[PDB]
RNA sequence: GGUGAAAUUCUUGGAUUUAUUGAAGACUAACUACUGCGAAAGCAUUUGCCAAGGACGUUUUCAUUAAUCAAGAACGAAAGUUAGGGGAUCGAAGAUGAUCAGAUACCGUCGUAGUCUUAACCAUAAACUAUGCCGACUAGGGAUCGGGUGGUGUUUUUUUAAUGACCCACUCGGCACCUUACGAGAAAUCAAAGUCUUUGGGUUCUGGGGGGAGUAUGGUCGCAAGGCUGAAACUUAAAGGAAUUG
């Protein structure tokens, strides 16, 4: 029905990323992350900032090619915390409530088979 | 004196297991001692469940949630997640709830 | 009886040059003077002269090789890597 | 296995070891089967091979060197070629070989 | 003080008495 | 005076009845009596000599031509070799990593011989006494032994001179320095103890 | 003051033969100019679209597909089969504790010469009457099944290109034949071909590429 | 980017992010469990080969061939050492950004050695069950691993089988857990830590108030760091265990 694209939301901690690209992926459009719409440098990840970024992100998305987008949510991944970031939920909620269509979304965050020993060493990060 | 017949945690007749890393403070810790939790949570939530199937294509879709294992360091499992602390005889109880 | 507790063949150098140099030499001298198994006649008649030259007592076959040993580790791994890559060209 | 086959022939059969003596066998046709060490030289091989087809003797090329074929025949020296004049209790003459 | 650093403390001292002594050989 | 064994390899002259004897450098494992194959269409075997285009990437070759037909240029010393890191059929080049580690691109019709050069590891053996060093250069040239420029008089050297034995000025000397100036570390881009992982990226 | 959108060309992705719909989506490249145009420049990209989007039925909701694009004509660029993936969520729920996981794979060619590697994944299930809470296998079981999976996986490939290979996978002919030889050893469950990757491909062959198009 | 918050830092070099594709070294996620195995250290992707082993089954064979052990020897986590290779990752040292009154640190960045492997050393770990080994006897319970036996037991249909998985009971031998306590302990607790003043099945090692001290000295091993062996003078009335209450 509509015209599809890929949301590909990388939500880490202490920042959150949202940009639509072509369904092939090689061509990208309109990024505007969460650290853009506010500078507190702490608040870079906040859900209220993520919504602010989804506002400028959905704006151009319907201002160029896309009436619809498939999303792929992603965490830090690799040897890091692997769990969802704060501004992940906010971005989807805010790009869905922008009227834009949603379908068939999955979790693409990188999963190792336990290698490349993690940082902070054996005794862990302690304070 | 010995405060646990499990000692730290369950390994018996093995003598070496292999350590995992804390998902929080990244401390090493034997898998037998790991204090593990399954994370079962929807990609969406209580708020966005409606806003999901509303503005979206497909008949209500699927809603394919996300699952991963968590490992904690004690000191970091004590700091937050299932620990509390328990009485002399409350300790022994292995009941999950 | 046993002659030397360590120095072995390196005993000729007497007290000189310092231990670590004698020990380092003793490895490779021992390595170069020894007789090796011939890849042809099967008897270990292969000895050395000069450097990279390894010849066989009978059979008169002479095979180029490492300086103080016959097969060098390097070539050893080159043997296999060609044994690999050559087979890409048939099957 | 193929060496197990030879350990039978050696104790239960009749044979000759070496080059010249199997050439004697090949010319008198006394050889049913000969066996060749993988490290034995090629010229000799093709000669052995020629005499063989003139004796209509079947030829199995043993994979291994003379050192091992010597260990194969239960002898402390080495052997480049074996000849079987009489197969004993062993089945080597009619088999995969 | 911690046994392990007290083990270090005596390990060092054994090493320095070693020096000082060998000077006398 | 060469640290590597050579190999005399005899062919037939295609244009005249005669035997023509070349001189190769012996790649480890080659031997008296072995058959050596030479050409674009040739097998991949230690000692045969092929154009670099005609061997797959990963190939380990010696004595390779810089220009195609200079009868060999790169990696002639004992133990040295070059590895093809792959080709560009269009304008038919081939990229390689020389013993220095440097990466050069040459013609695919540049010829090389499979394997590594023999006499490997000659350098791992301590030269021990002076004489061994001596006789080493006896067959090379008169380079040995070396007098420190700091040991001579000012006439004899830039480093020469002083009531104490010393260099007196930086021992790094520019590229544009002039004959009789350059003695030292010449055009050095850094100096001091090499700390940490070396090689390349 | 540029706005490349006033520059960028547009394009539409056409799907291959054995599927439901050939119509896929849109894309952005650039205008086709002399000296680095829009044609030979890219076009070789891939698209990940769940085949439940491609087939339209929801029984196929998992099982993603990568489509490499070969040629282009008249604002219409086809695509071919670059591989198949499993959805991350399905696998993650597919993996449950209290049981045995089994995986095997093999590298195999086809008649139209293509090299790939197909995987498999299976799980051990209890039985209708089964009292014990886990149901593991005997590890001789585990070795045997892989040999059987390998026995069966190789036969299906060299299956006349990827064409007949693609039409084999969609119905899960494979899955069932696995279950067949399997039951004589252990009951199991699930048993999907999971992922298959393409590490090598033949020359272009403009003629045979058009076999799936029309 | 990173954090409690910041900074050091990276960004006309399109940084972070996207895509295809490639290389290098390491690791074996999820499955992984009061689950398996090995003398311990230790051991988790596939396949092939090389040899090894327990438990079981046994109306097989030998026939006291055994039990435990100074001397002596095989192995031996990590770090560490020598000689190559490797050197992604993480990262003692070092240099830094911060925090502090100070902050040689905790947190952030850079990163040498190390981490990986081959050959050769080293021989220590809270190497722990802080609990020697062989034999016997003494008590109840449901789980589980491996082997076996028993069936007009279920499930797989092809035509019933045969198989395979599964269920029930029983029995050897495992890893464990539960409940009791006859009994034991100073107690915490222990199916051994029980069958000890009603004190004896065999056998090896170690300890004899706390410091001094695992120091001094000798001998021996090692390239080193260090390993084994290992005192005394003097000092001191407690040190210490488990539990009770504040
Ligand atoms: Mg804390
Ligand atoms: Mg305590
Ligand atoms: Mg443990
Ligand atoms: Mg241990
Ligand atoms: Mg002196
Ligand atoms: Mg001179
Ligand atoms: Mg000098
Ligand atoms: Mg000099
Ligand atoms: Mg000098
Ligand atoms: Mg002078
Ligand atoms: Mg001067
Ligand atoms: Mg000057
Ligand atoms: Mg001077
Ligand atoms: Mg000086
Ligand atoms: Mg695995
Ligand atoms: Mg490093
Ligand atoms: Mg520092
Ligand atoms: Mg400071
Ligand atoms: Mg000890
Ligand atoms: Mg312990
Ligand atoms: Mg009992
Ligand atoms: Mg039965
Ligand atoms: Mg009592
Ligand atoms: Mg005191
Ligand atoms: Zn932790
Ligand atoms: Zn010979």
């Amino acid at each position: 029905s509509q015209v599809f694209g890929v949301a590909r939301i990388y939500a880490s901690f202490n920042d959150t990323f949202v940009h639509v690209t072509d369904l092939s992926g090689k061509e990208t459009i309109a990024r505007v992350t969460g650290g853009m719409k506010v500078k507190a440098d702490r608040d870079e990840s906040s859900p209220y900032a993520a919504m602010l970024a989804a506002q400028d992100v959905a704006a151009k998305c319907k201002e160029v090619g896309i009436t619809a987008v498939h999303v792929k949510i992603r965490a830090t991944g690799g040897t890091r915390t692997k769990t969802p970031g704060p501004g992940g939920q906010a971005a989807l909620r805010a790009l869905a409530r922008s009227g834009l269509r949603i379908g068939r979304i999955e979790d693409v965050t990188p999963v190792p088979s336990d290698s490349t020993r993690k940082k902070g060493g054996r005794r862990g990060r302690r304070l | 004196p010995k405060k646990r017949a499990s000692n730290g945690r369950n390994k018996k007749g093995r003598g070496h297991v292999k350590p995992v890393r804390c998902v929080n403070c990244s401390k090493s810790i034997p898998k037998d001692k790991a204090i593990k939790r399954m994370a079962i949570r929807n990609i969406v939530e209580a708020a966005a469940v409606r806003d999901l199937s509303e503005a979206s294509v497909y008949p209500e879709y699927a809603l394919p949630k996300t699952y991963n294992k968590l490992h904690y360091c004690v000191s970091c499992a004590i700091h937050a997640r299932i620990v509390r602390v328990r009485s002399r005889e409350d300790r022994k109880n292995r009941a999950p709830p | 009886a046993k002659r030397t507790k360590k120095v072995g063949i390196t005993g000729k150098y007497g007290v000189r040059y310092g231990s670590s140099l004698r020990r380092q030499v003793k490895k490779l001298e021992i390595q170069q003077h020894a007789r090796y198994d011939c890849s042809f006649c099967g008897k270990k008649t292969v000895k050395r002269g000069a450097a990279g030259i390894w010849t066989c007592s009978c059979c008169k076959k002479t095979v180029a090789g490492g300086a103080y040993t016959v097969s060098t580790a390097a070539a050893a791994t080159v043997r296999s890597t060609i044994r690999r890559l050559r087979e890409m060209v048939e099957a | 296995s193929i060496n197990q086959k030879l350990a039978l022939v050696i104790k239960s059969g009749k044979y000759t070891l070496g080059y010249k003596s199997t050439v004697k066998s090949l010319r008198q046709g006394k050889s049913k089967l000969i066996i060749i060490a993988a490290n034995t030289p090629v010229l000799r091989k093709s000669e052995l091979e020629y005499y063989a087809m003139l004796s209509k003797t079947k030829v199995y090329y043993f994979q291994g060197g003379n050192n091992e074929l010597g260990t194969a025949v239960g002898k402390l020296f080495r052997v480049g070629v074996v000849s079987i004049l009489e197969a004993g209790d062993s089945d080597i003459l009619t088999t995969l070989a | 003080m911690r046994a392990k650093w007290r083990k270090k403390r005596t390990r060092r001292l054994k090493r320095k008495r070693r020096k000082v002594r060998a000077r006398s050989k | 005076g060469r640290g590597a064994p050579l190999a005399k390899v005899v062919f037939r002259d295609p244009y005249k009845y005669r035997l023509r004897e070349e001189i190769f450098i012996a790649n480890e494992g080659v031997h008296t009596g072995q058959f050596i194959y030479a050409g674009k269409k040739a097998s991949l075997n230690v000692g045969n000599v092929l154009p670099l285009g005609s061997v797959p990437e990963g190939t380990i070759v010696s004595n390779v031509e810089e220009k195609p037909g200079d009868r060999g240029a790169l990696a002639r010393a004992s133990g040295n070799y070059v590895i093809i890191i792959g080709h560009n059929p269009d304008e038919n080049k081939t990229r390689v990593r020389l013993p220095s580690g440097a990466k050069k691109v040459i013609s695919s019709d540049a010829r090389g011989v499979i394997g590594v050069i023999a006499g490997g590891g000659r350098v791992d053996k301590p030269l021990l006494k002076a004489g061994r060093a001596f006789h080493k250069y006896r067959l090379k040239r008169n380079s040995w032994p070396k007098t420190r420029g700091v040991a001579m008089n000012p006439v004899d050297h830039p480093h020469g001179g002083g009531n104490h034995q010393h260099i007196g000025k930086a021992s790094t000397i520019s590229r544009g320095a002039v004959s009789g100036q350059k003695a030292g570390l010449i055009a050095a881009r850094r100096t001091g103890l090499l700390r940490g992982s070396q090689k390349t990226q | 003051v540029v706005d490349p959108f006033t520059r960028k060309e547009w394009f539409d992705i056409k799907a291959p033969s054995t599927f439901e719909n050939r119509n896929v989506g849109k894309t952005l490249v650039n205008k086709s100019t002399g000296l680095k145009s829009a044609s030979d420049a890219l076009k070789g990209r891939v698209v990940e679209v769940c085949l439940a989007d491609l087939q339209g039925s929801e029984d196929h909701s998992f099982r993603k597909i990568k489509l490499r694009v070969d040629e282009v004509q008249g604002k219409n660029l086809l695509t071919n089969f670059h591989g198949m993936d499993f959805t991350t969520d399905k696998l993650r729920s597919m993996v449950r504790k209290w049981q045995t996981l089994i995986e095997a794979n093999v590298t195999v060619k086809t008649s139209d010469d293509y090299v790939l590697r197909i995987f498999a994944i299976a799980f051990t299930r209890k039985q209708a009457n089964q009292v014990k809470r886990h149901s593991y296998a005997q590890s001789s079981h585990i070795r045997a099944i892989r040999k059987v999976i390998s026995e069966i996986l190789t036969k299906e490939v060299q299956g006349s290109t990827l064409a007949q290979l693609t039409s084999k996978l969609i119905p899960e002919v494979i899955n069932k034949e696995i279950e067949n030889a399997t039951k004589d050893i252990f009951p199991l469950q699930n048993i999907h071909v999971r992922k298959v990757k393409l590490l090598k491909q033949p020359k272009f062959d403009v003629g045979a590429l058009m076999a799936l198009h029309g």
